[PDB]
C-alpha cells in the first residue's frame, strides 16, 4: 500500500492438521481480492507436475 | 568461501541495508540503521556464512 505497485511473496504455515490454516487463505483472497486456488503436492515425485 | 563475522558487517552497512531499504522504499530519513545495530543483529540474531 505504501511502495506503489504490488509485489509476490511467499509464505508458510505450520501445526496440526485441521487447525483451521487452509481457511485463513480464502480469508486473505477475501481481503486482497486476487483470485484464489489451491492444489496438493503431497506425496508428489515427478518433476512433469510443477 | 562463507563470509567472515566482521566482513558481513561491511556487507550490509553498502550490499545488504540500501537493497533492503529500495525494496521497500524507505530512505534513512524515516529508516535509519547504523553499524552499531547492525553488528548487534549479527552478534545475536544470524551468525550464519550466509547472509
Ligand atoms: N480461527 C479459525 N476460524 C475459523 N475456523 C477455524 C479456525 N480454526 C479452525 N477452524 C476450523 O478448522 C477446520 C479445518 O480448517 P482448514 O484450515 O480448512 O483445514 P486444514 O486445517 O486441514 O487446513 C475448518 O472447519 C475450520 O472452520
Amino acid at each position: 500500500q505504501l511502495r506503489g505497485s504490488t509485489q509476490g511473496k511467499i509464505l508458510c504455515f505450520y501445526g496440526p492438521p485441521g487447525v483451521g490454516k487452509t481457511s485463513i487463505a480464502r480469508s486473505i483472497a477475501r481481503a486482497l481480492n486476487r483470485e484464489y486456488f489451491r492444489f496438493s503436492v503431497g506425496g508428489m515425485t515427478d518433476v512433469a507436475e510443477i | 568461501s562463507g563470509y567472515v563475522a566482521q566482513e558481513k558487517l561491511a556487507i550490509a552497512e553498502r550490499y545488504l541495508v540500501p537493497q533492503a531499504r529500495a525494496l521497500c522504499g524507505l530512505d534513512e530519513s524515516k529508516a535509519k540503521l547504523s553499524s552499531d545495530v547492525l553488528t548487534l543483529l549479527i552478534k545475536q540474531y544470524c551468525r550464519e556464512s550466509g547472509v
